[PDB]
């Protein structure tokens, strides 16, 4: 598995180590003694002025299950709200935009 | 509970990736993650 | 825990003002002052 991670939060990546950057988009099980390695990718994937290249559902109703990874346009709720698109107190449309 | 609180500070990463310093939006990501949890 | 909540707050105002809008930092002031009664 490959996947976008800023790097401050790279060390997130362990068994039970739930989070916000780490956790509403990807989640691994307990159990998988393994390797991981991160690393810069600025010398050829970056670019100035905001790289508005990636994206992740920064809200979302609970974590993910066991390597858990499943598409979603639903926006998140506090209350049952119908929102598709308009920005209220709980509509909350999880579109975190990485430039 | 915070609703407003919370609509404030999405507002604030709204506008502050519409500012160009885009950081404290995700560490405001964070902090909402903790009022989630707690 | 709460006063980690109001610090990380304090936090965002004294970044805001490290970066420099004094609209929204005067609306995260209205926050912080806000929150604290709440």
């Amino acid at each position: 598995d490959s996947f976008v991670i800023r790097g401050d939060e790279v060390r997130q990546i362990a068994p039970g180590q739930t989070g916000k950057i780490a956790d509403y988009n990807y989640k691994l099980p307990d159990d998988f003694t393994g390797c991981v390695i991160a690393w810069n990718s600025n010398n050829l994937d970056s670019k100035v002025g905001g790289n508005y290249n990636y994206l992740y559902r920064l809200f979302r109703k609970s974590n993910l299950k066991p390597f858990e990874r499943d598409i979603s346009t639903e926006i998140y709720q506090a209350g049952s709200t119908p929102c598709n698109g308009v920005e209220g107190f709980n509509c909350y449309f999880p579109l975190q935009s990485y430039g | 509970d915070k609703e407003w609180i919370l609509q404030k500070i999405y507002e604030i990463m709204r506008l502050l990736d519409e500012l160009x310093d885009a950081e404290a939006s995700m560490r405001v990501s964070d902090l909402i993650y903790e009022f989630m949890k707690k």
